[PDB]
């Protein structure tokens, strides 16, 4: 828990910690597969940049 | 000037070996008690408090 009980809390003020441990992994799978797509689209972007010339 | 102080008096009629803080004051009146639940946080290095008395 990360707030003070009974206090006043603004919107979005991130003051519970659900255990990220599963959701950190599902984020790192996806942020893995972002780089699996970015690297596969990096060289897809070079092979146009090497063919546009 | 320092919020706050609450003491206990259990079923004996003598107060608790120490006392402590009214941590906050709810503003939700309970529906079926008509009654604010204050929450008083007390030190217990002895386990002579028991949750529910």
């Amino acid at each position: 828990r990360n707030f003070k009980e009974g206090s006043d809390i603004e919107a979005g003020v991130s003051l519970y910690q659900i255990d990220p441990a599963t959701y950190q992994a599902t984020y790192d799978s996806a942020k893995g597969d972002l780089a699996k797509a970015q690297a596969a689209a990096n060289i897809a972007q070079l092979t146009v940049n090497r063919y546009q010339k | 000037n320092g919020k706050a102080k609450v003491s206990l008096i259990t079923s004996d009629g003598i107060k608790f070996p120490q006392d402590g803080t009214l941590e906050f004051s709810d503003v939700t009146v309970d529906q079926t008690t008509g009654s604010i639940t204050l929450r008083a946080i007390f030190p217990n290095p002895d386990h002579t408090m028991m949750p529910g008395m």
